[PDB]
């Protein structure tokens, strides 16, 4: 219940300072229920509800201990450093789970995504707190306009100054600010006047969004190379980090995040009318993006067990008819990138 | 303590913001505090290499007591957005 989550959130408050008291409030949490199938999924919905309050505003564990949690002013201009403090707060939070233990409880189905274990939601809230700092690092008038439109579509904003328009709640849900900064590249595109060779500046703004959605997917990938498991990607751990493991983010293939990627590929309509070097940089870019999508489908297919195989072989045909749709798209493109695409979904021989 | 040191310390740092002029350009904060900025760049003489306790040596200036004077001037609504914002990168400077 709410009382239990609000007692663990108060034992994390003391975990920054000392461990002995908080280790007895985990030992008293072996006065738990102990039936695996749903009550361990009831301390799961507690560890998950705190990993949603550590990416949110000032997390509800704060007050008693005024750590790096503290109610940072929302009238400050310190938005980026304030959110770096929250990736550190969510990092000492994963450590003060790993020691106290916190070695169980596990995602099901969320937004068309199937996920093996709740512990993928800690990794998923971490990857989407690296995404936030990346688009906080890139702040310019086109992106901040595309943001203000997105936020006003989801709901109204308070007009008591406080106008980023906001971000702490659009970090727990930053995935939405990618399906809409695409719909604002398309309504910008309707006024791009790129009917033929006349438009130029307007095919430069469609690429500036393509670069940011791309390096945001680069950041989710490298934060899945910085693992902690001594079995899952040994490189980056106590073993040499000179060779990274599979450059996939271990994303579960969202049916709105994937759709906005297969939308911006079909903005290969610009490479029809564009100067020669420009058509290559957006082609290397759309190659760089698709080599994250084919990587997350590969990581998800690897995790499938032998029974229920009928669903596993149907998900294979679905990815194979998309590597087969990413190929006719690059049959007109440069085949210097075909050698790379073929190695990226490392078969795709046809 | 008789002639009020820390009252004047405020009077000046408050007219140091009135002359700055806190404004807004196209719905965005306008940091007029260019003089307040510069004065806090001028207090530090790099006394880290002079062997002085420069680290933690800006608690001369007040904070909650400042917005008391800002209310008297009627200017709290304009400048309190970047007063605190600059007071964050003045806790990193210090």
């Amino acid at each position: 219940k709410t009382k239990h989550l609000k007692a663990a959130f108060l034992r994390y408050c003391r975990k920054d300072i000392l461990g002995a008291q908080s280790m007895v409030d985990s030992l008293f949490s072996d006065s738990d229920m102990e039936p695996d199938d749903e009550l361990d999924l009831a301390v799961n919905q507690i560890s998950v509800d705190l990993i949603d309050d550590y990416p949110a505003s000032d997390p509800r564990w704060a007050e008693s201990v005024p750590e790096e949690a503290a109610g940072f002013s929302n009238t400050s201009l310190i938005l980026l450093h304030q959110l770096e403090d929250k990736m550190k707060a969510h990092s000492f939070f994963v450590d003060f789970l790993h020691q106290v233990g916190l070695f169980s409880r596990l995602t099901c189905q969320t937004k068309g995504m199937l996920v093996a274990t709740r512990l993928l939601l800690s990794e998923h809230a971490e990857k989407l707190s690296a995404a936030i700092v990346l688009k906080n690092h890139h702040a310019k008038l086109p992106v901040l306009v595309n943001s203000a439109i997105q936020l006003a579509l989801d709901k109204r904003m308070c007009t008591v100054p406080q106008n980023l328009t906001a971000a702490d709640v659009y970090f727990r849900e930053v995935s939405q600010m990618e399906i809409i900064f695409e719909c604002l590249v398309d309504k910008e595109e309707a006024d791009l006047e790129s009917t033929s060779i006349d438009s130029v500046e307007w095919a430069n703004i469609v690429v500036n969004v393509n670069t940011i959605l791309k390096d945001m997917l680069h950041v989710a990938c490298q934060y899945r190379q910085s693992k902690n498991s001594l079995y899952k990607n040994e490189s980056g751990i106590q073993e040499p980090e000179h060779v990274p493991w599979t450059a996939s983010s271990g994303t579960a293939g969202i049916r709105s995040v994937v759709t906005r990627q297969h939308g911006i590929i079909l903005k290969v309509y610009p490479q029809a009318d564009s100067g020669l070097r420009t058509i290559l940089i957006e082609q290397l870019a759309a190659l760089l993006n698709y080599l994250l999508d084919d990587y997350v489908t590969q990581l998800k297919s690897i995790d499938k067990l032998a029974n229920e195989e009928r669903y596993n072989i149907l998900e294979m045909e679905y990815a194979q008819k998309r590597s087969e749709l990413l190929s006719p798209l690059l049959i007109l493109g440069q085949y210097a990138w075909a050698s790379n695409l073929a190695e990226k979904y490392c078969d795709f021989d046809i | 303590s008789e002639v009020d040191v820390e009252e004047l310390k405020l009077e000046i740092l408050c007219k140091a913001i009135k002359r700055d002029e806190w404004s807004a350009t196209d719905g965005k904060d306008d940091p007029i505090e260019a003089t307040k900025d510069s004065i806090f760049v001028k207090v530090l003489q790099n006394l880290l290499n002079k062997g002085i306790e420069l680290k933690g040596y800006l608690p001369k200036a007040e904070t909650l007591l400042q917005s008391e004077e800002l209310n008297s001037l009627k200017t709290n609504s304009y400048f309190e957005f970047s007063l605190k914002a600059n007071y964050e990168c003045y806790m990193k400077m210090q």
